[PDB]
């Protein structure tokens, strides 16, 4: 089964199992491999990974990590997946004194939207996305990767799993607890990496849900019906909440140019109805000179 | 706006019609079958219906379970004493792959009667997998139906409960059904319900959607509209029961009927 991989040194691990960088022995070809302990007596195979394989089987695109196999036992899964070099949270920890330059940051958020645009254009949500979630290889590629939390979605949707999306990168319609999230909630997550790529700082950083509301509302104003038809509607929100007022994105993303700071509002905008999409986020000024720089390795 | 996906819809719908062509079960499958009949399929999608029901699981999950045993039977000759295996745990891989909140494998044990025992479900859970080579995102006649339901003005709560049954009762007869795609059955449910409810015809905007006219939904009209006449004298009634209930308003109370006027 895996007597043609040789382990070479763990990546990181999680919740049903680790993941280890290997070899093809036979061909060279160097991959990540998950392995995925069944629960054969119990609750068989978690439903986390029959998500992540039936919906990365389906979804074939360069900003998409691409499942390589699933190889079987009556025991173990293993997935085998293409390595890339490292996770985009250790790479802006390394960047965190030399910056990260704009045109890689313009190429990086590009192609993510390029990946994004694919998943909802193929009806999955990814519902993690995150620094850690994203890898880059030394080419100046960048990919969408951790399907786990993801979810094949109807139209219109129906009400999905709350528990979705870490903290930080959580859209405010799923803090207020809407019956009903869609690709909105990707999208947010994306402005929140925009703004952290740029920044090598993450943009809302709550030790808490109620904290995590208070830390957006200061940095885009405190909403009202005139800003989001509805949020005062919704629950879990508050009469209560302070009145915050929109600083300037020239103070929240200093390095950002004009275009920048415009992609980055309409990506944060409150009301899930008129945040941008990633089609049309591709379309954006921003990426009229959109280049793809190799990053410093 | 944007829970009904304005810049995806119609990328999402293109993409279904070419999925649910590779998920699309063998029309002829039955008589290769040996020990297993229509007969039997349908007294076991009925049951899924009933555990759909004891368990409060979305419709969606029923027609995936459906979709996943067909698949299986289109590929793997099963014995009758195990086909009830197959379909608990097709319900069981529908439930994880669509349920915020699947039961547990021991509620699927339970359901069986103890004909099986968990380490037979567990097991045929992994086999249903390999044969399936994890393929779990099939279209269903729900994902078009949902889609179909957009284009009405204004949204009629008796419509969308009418084409719902109408589209759970093809699932129980393999034949003729399984010679329709979901897209072309969920077109019919739909016509078929909008016309018995409100008078009015598959909409234009949807001719325009689906390339489908009522010219090329005829055949499977024609089925549907005879297996909704006939609906009451099936020999499985789950689906009926299900649908006189408050929560779908009564429709498999409405009288079908009697000429589709084509
Ligand atoms: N299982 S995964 O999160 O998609 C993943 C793929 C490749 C690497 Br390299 C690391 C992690
Ligand atoms: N039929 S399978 O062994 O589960 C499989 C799943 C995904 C890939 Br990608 C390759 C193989």
């Amino acid at each position: 089964s895996m007597e043609n991989f040789q382990k070479v040194e763990k990546i990181g691990e999680g919740t049903y199992g680790v993941v280890y960088k290997a070899r093809n022995k036979l061909t060279g070809e160097v991959v990540a491999l998950k392995k995925i302990r069944l629960d054969t007596e119990t609750e068989g195979v978690p439903s986390t990974a029959i998500r992540e394989i039936s919906l990365l089987k389906e979804l074939n695109h360069p900003n998409i990590v691409k499942l390589l196999d699933v190889i079987h036992t009556e025991n173990k899964l293993y997935l085998v997946f293409e390595f890339l070099h490292q996770d985009l949270k250790k790479f802006m920890d390394a960047s965190a004194l030399t910056g990260i330059p704009l045109p890689l940051i313009k190429s990086y958020l590009f192609q993510l939207l390029q990946g994004l645009a694919f998943c909802h254009s193929h009806r999955v949500l990814h519902r993690d996305l995150k620094p850690q979630n994203l890898l880059i290889n030394t080419e100046g590629a960048i990919k969408l990767a951790d399907f786990g939390l993801a979810r094949a979605f109807g139209v219109p949707v129906r009400t999905y799993t709350h528990e979705v999306v870490t903290l930080w990168y959580r859209a405010p319609e799923i803090l207020l607890g809407c019956k009903y999230y869609s690709t909105a909630v990707d999208i947010w997550s994306l402005g929140c990496i925009f703004a952290e790529m740029v920044t090598r700082r993450a943009l809302f950083p709550g030790d808490s849900e109620i904290d995590q509301l208070f830390r957006i509302f200061r940095t885009l104003g405190t909403p009202d019906e005139v800003v989001w038809p509805g949020v005062t509607s919704m629950p879990d929100y508050k009469p209560s909440f302070p009145k915050w007022a929109r600083q300037d994105f020239s103070k929240v993303v200093p390095p950002l140019d004009e275009d920048g700071r415009s992609l980055l509002s309409q990506m944060l905008h409150y009301d899930p109805n008129k945040r941008i999409s990633a089609k049309a986020a591709l379309a954006h000024p921003f990426f009229q000179d959109v280049t793809k720089p190799v990053p410093h390795l | 706006g944007v829970n009904e996906v304005p810049d995806y819809h119609e990328d999402i719908h293109t993409y279904l019609r070419e999925m649910e062509v590779k998920c699309k079960p063998k029309v002829g499958y039955m008589k290769k079958q040996p020990d297993i009949t229509n007969s039997m399929r349908a007294i076991l999608v009925d049951w899924l219906v009933e555990v759909g029901e004891e368990y409060k699981l979305q419709n969606e999950t029923l027609h995936l379970a459906v979709n996943y045993i067909d698949r299986f039977l289109s590929s793997m000759s099963v014995l009758r004493g195990k086909l009830q295996l197959v379909g608990t745990a097709a319900m069981l891989l529908a439930s994880k792959f669509e349920e915020i909140y699947p039961p547990e494998v021991a509620e699927f044990v339970y359901i069986t009667d103890d004909t099986y025992t968990k380490k037979q479900v567990l097991r045929m859970e992994h086999l249903v997998l390999k044969v399936l080579a994890f393929d779990l995102a099939a279209p269903t006649i729900n994902q078009f139906l949902t889609q179909y339901f957009l284009h009405q003005q204004p949204a009629n709560c008796k419509v969308e409960s009418l084409a719902m049954f109408l589209g759970e009762l093809s699932l129980i007869d393999a034949d003729p059904y399984l010679k329709y795609l979901p897209s072309v059955i969920a077109a019919a449910a739909f016509h078929l319900a909008l016309y018995t409810v409100t008078g009015q015809s598959w909409p234009e905007s949807l001719v325009q959607k689906t390339g489908y006219t009522l010219e090329t939904l005829k055949p499977c009209l024609l089925d549907l509209h005879q297996t909704y006449l006939r609906a009451p004298q099936h020999a499985q009634q789950s689906i009926r029961e299900k649908y006189k209930n408050s929560k779908y308003h009564g429709v498999s109370l409405l009288n079908p009927p009697e000429t589709l006027n084509v």
